[PDB]
């Protein structure tokens, strides 16, 4: 996904 | 053509959803709104073309996106703009530099997971004809 | 990345210089050494998490501190144990109980006075992005 920065 | 319509309404329901995502993390909170021509009246003289994620989400609602391609040139834009009007060695523009690398990072890293090629390619093709 | 990796190392800088400051005071030489397990076979059995200046020392080297928060974190369980450890009324336990408070007193009044808030707000998003 895309939550890691 | 209603199948086209409807290929492009799936988009924006999409790109909505990318940008509430960006909008609600704490980090990107600077860059949710367009910079208030008072508290800088020099940002306008020194950035051409202003972008914002409220900004974003009007031209989805204006129809103004057809790819994918076209909403990344925005978060790209507002990337490139954050550093080029912040590009001082001191910590508070450094913090700002990251954050607008993030935001522009995590926008791409959405969509290079939710993605469907083939829905993107679709998109683009209507957008050739047009 | 490279920024992010540099970011890192100014702070690791930061850190050896905070804690080489209260190595060389006088006050703190109790703290500076690990306990020997033999003078003081029973400290083992009483403190759970040993902790002091060397030790400090060679976790920054292992970059196993990405904040200052980090870092203040094991500085406060120096002071911690030694209140634990050192809890009579008598005056030779008093001194070092206010020896070890002026330890924390001291690293957190250095970092007070000389760390940028945004320098410590960027090692703290990139923290949380790991
Ligand atoms: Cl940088
Ligand atoms: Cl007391």
């Amino acid at each position: 996904s895309t939550g890691g920065k | 053509s209603m199948q086209e319509e409807d290929t492009f309404r799936e988009l924006r329901i999409f790109l909505r959803n990318v940008t509430h995502r960006l909008a609600i993390d704490k980090r990107f909170r600077v860059f949710t709104k367009p910079v208030d021509p008072d508290e800088v009246p020099d940002y306008v003289t020194v950035i051409k073309q202003p972008m914002d994620l409220s900004s974003v989400i009007s031209k989805i609602d204006l129809h103004k996106y057809l790819t994918v391609k076209d909403y990344l040139r925005d978060i790209d834009l507002i990337c490139s703009n954050a550093l080029e009007y912040n590009p001082d060695r001191d910590p508070g523009d450094r913090l700002i530099r990251h954050r607008a690398c993030a935001l522009r990072d995590t926008a791409y890293a959405i969509i290079k997971e939710e993605l469907d090629e083939d829905f993107e390619q679709l998109c683009e093709e209507i957008q050739e004809s047009r």
